[PDB]
């Protein structure tokens, strides 16, 4: 129990037996014949119990060969960990990621086929990591399409940067890649990081990065203030016609009542033809256009 | 010791095992035997 | 998925950390990080019987 | 905020498998979900009119059997098997 | 404010404060911009 | 701390999906080691060992880092604040006044 618990484990690891092809073939026998014993002591059939009790025993034999296979592959697991490191996810991370997937190689691993653990465990354990980078290591998380997508158009623009000794055109990439140009610059859009709030500026430590940016969700008092005056204004100058104008226009266009009751929901209570509240809706329309009651609203906006 | 010796104690590893600990826990007799030390002590161990 | 331990009462100072069990702040550290087993109860009566 | 009228509001009972009880207010002229997450445990909510699984268990995920159903025939497994009763007895 | 208390927070005092769970790392959508569901930062 | 959090998170879903299936016990406790970890550089980055970096320049601020120091909330947003209403210029000398 010592810092970077990276050493720690690599020591956990310890001094293993490494499998060659006979004991590695021999733990595969063993493996499927503790995975018989315990799909039939899974079945519901009545059997002898001394017969469950032995087959229980081969499964827990073949449980101890699961684990014994594992503990044979953390160091192909950690050497393929190391090789997909340093790309801003941590070293125990791959290393348990690829465990998984090499947990995941391990179940579906046959001893018919001739060819060692190794090489077909290898796609799996590249297979997890690179999943598990797709969909951990950003902090704003991209789908895994995504991700080979604008990694294969980071490394054909390297390929080309290589190439011809200069940084290629985004036109000459969205030919290369078959894409169109808005798909390419929207991919060189998608592929970015975030920069930490706490990044010191330079010789002061505490004016931070975080401290020289505004919110836009902070209410203005100014705004606040003016819409009050509105809210003031509005409601004098709608007195300042008369009663039955400003009452109608008030059950027209929003104000006292949320909802803007139209000329068909408000010909019930008043009682008079469509023309004739249209007529009067437009004359207090032309009659508070004219620029007497202006004024008092123009610089309101 | 598990595989020779079995159901007679109980075992555990990391802050699980500190959880289990603190659910059997005796706080007052503890202290009471740490007074019964103050009343009777010499040396660092009477600091401690 | 497993309860971990607060940073501010392990490591700590001994006004801080209280040895509120018996044991060293290096004891801790090896049973908390995962390093050595610690056996939580023993039947002594049904040891001794 | 000055003379606003809140939309109607019915406070709907939510009750999980672990015993945890809750009300949920909605609206009148919302619609009422059977299912809602338990603010206790996260666990399913139920006991509002008429619920059920709604296919809740929905094909789990294939345990190591289902692969064996996939790579090896059952006749196949029963011959491999009695080999594996031999090596008992061998060893025995 | 007669006064001012501070005490260790047990798991029931934290499940008290908390409005939900946060079942997921992913912070917010790549495209839409608009913070994922049951996860961090969720509405 | 998103980042902090999402480790822990990352972690504890890892750990939940070792416990789901079948593991052996050295891969389920240098996992559950791991949270600690993660809930230990959440608390405090670099109480033990190496801090918690990130991009490879300076350690992660944790929980506590802002609750300590010339940069903690207690000294830096609560004793001493900015103002409105206030203004700065160079003075000069009037003896008019």
């Amino acid at each position: 129990a010592t810092a970077d618990p990276v050493k720690d484990y690599l020591k956990q690891i310890g001094k293993v037996p490494l499998l060659n092809a006979e004991q590695e073939v021999e733990l595969a026998k063993r493996i499927e014949a503790g995975l018989f014993a315990e799909d039939k002591l899974a079945n519901s059939d009545k059997l002898a119990p001394k017969l469950k009790r032995e087959l229980e025993i081969i499964a827990e034999d073949g449980r101890r060969a699961k684990n014994h296979l594992l503990e044979a592959n953390l160091r192909l697991v950690v050497s393929l960990a190391k090789r997909y490191t340093g790309r801003g996810m941590l070293f125990l991370d791959l290393i348990q990621e690829g465990n998984l997937g090499l947990i995941r190689a391990v179940e579906k691993f046959d001893y018919t086929k001739g060819y060692k653990f190794s090489t077909y465990a290898t796609w799996w354990i590249r297979q997890a990591i690179t999943r598990a980078m797709a969909d951990q290591a950003r902090t704003i998380r991209i789908p895994v399409h995504m991700v080979e997508v604008i990694n294969k158009l980071a490394r054909v623009q390297r390929q080309m940067l290589q190439d011809l000794g200069r940084e290629p055109t985004p036109e000459e990439l969205a030919k290369e890649l078959d894409m169109t140009p808005e798909k390419v610059i929207e991919v060189q859009k998608y592929g970015r990081e975030p920069i930490s709030l706490h990044t010191p500026l330079g010789e002061d430590g505490d004016s931070e990065f975080g401290d020289l940016i505004e919110d836009s969700e902070a209410v203005v008092p100014a705004d606040a203030v003016s819409f009050t005056l509105l809210q003031e204004q509005l409601h004098s100058v709608l007195d300042t016609l008369s009663e039955r104008e400003a009452g109608v226009v008030s059950m027209r266009f929003g104000l006292t009542d949320g909802q803007p009751k139209t000329l068909d929901e408000i010909g019930k209570v008043y009682g008079v033809t469509r023309e004739r509240i249209r007529q009067i809706e437009s004359k207090t329309m032309s009659k508070l256009r004219h620029p007497s009651r202006s004024q008092v609203l123009r610089d309101y906006l | 010791l598990r595989d020779r010796f079995g159901t007679y104690f109980d075992g555990s590893m990391g802050a699980a095992a500190l959880q289990k600990r603190l659910e059997s826990f005796d706080l007052d007799e503890e202290a009471e035997r740490l007074r019964e030390i103050i009343r009777t002590g010499k040396g660092q161990k009477k600091t401690r | 998925a497993a309860p971990v331990t607060h940073i501010w009462y392990f490591k700590g100072v001994p006004s801080r950390l209280g040895y509120l069990l018996d044991l060293a702040p290096k004891d801790l550290e090896k049973v908390i990080y995962f390093a050595a087993y610690m056996i939580t109860f023993v039947d002594e009566e049904r040891r001794t019987r | 905020d000055r003379g606003i009228d809140l939309a109607p509001r019915q406070a709907v009972e939510y009750a999980c498998e672990k015993g945890h009880r809750f009300e949920m207010p909605f609206s009148v002229e919302a619609e009422i979900p059977p299912e809602w997450e338990c603010k206790v445990c996260g666990a399913q909510a139920l006991l509002v009119d008429g619920d059920g699984p709604e296919e809740k268990k929905a094909k789990p995920a294939r345990t190591h059997w289902d692969m064996l159903m996939e790579r090896r025939t059952r006749e196949e497994l029963e011959e491999v098997l009695e080999e594996r009763l031999a090596v008992l007895r061998s060893g025995a | 404010f007669d006064e001012l208390r501070i005490g260790l927070a047990t798991a029931d005092d934290i499940r008290q404060w908390s409005h939900g769970e946060v079942k997921k790392p992913e912070t917010i959508n790549y495209r839409t911009l608009k913070p994922e569901k049951d996860g961090l930062f969720c509405e | 701390l998103n980042d902090l959090y999402r480790r822990v998170i990352n972690r504890n879903n890892r750990l939940k999906r070792l416990l789901d299936l079948g593991a052996p016990e050295i891969i389920v406790n240098n996992e559950k080691r791991m949270l600690q970890e993660a809930v230990d550089a959440l608390f405090d980055n670099g109480r033990r060992g190496r801090p918690v970096t990130g991009p490879g320049n300076r350690p992660l601020k944790s929980l506590s880092d802002m609750l300590k120091g010339k940069q903690g909330r207690f000294r830096q947003n609560l004793l001493g604040k900015r103002v409105d209403y206030s203004a700065r210029s160079v003075i000069v000398v009037g003896p008019q006044l």
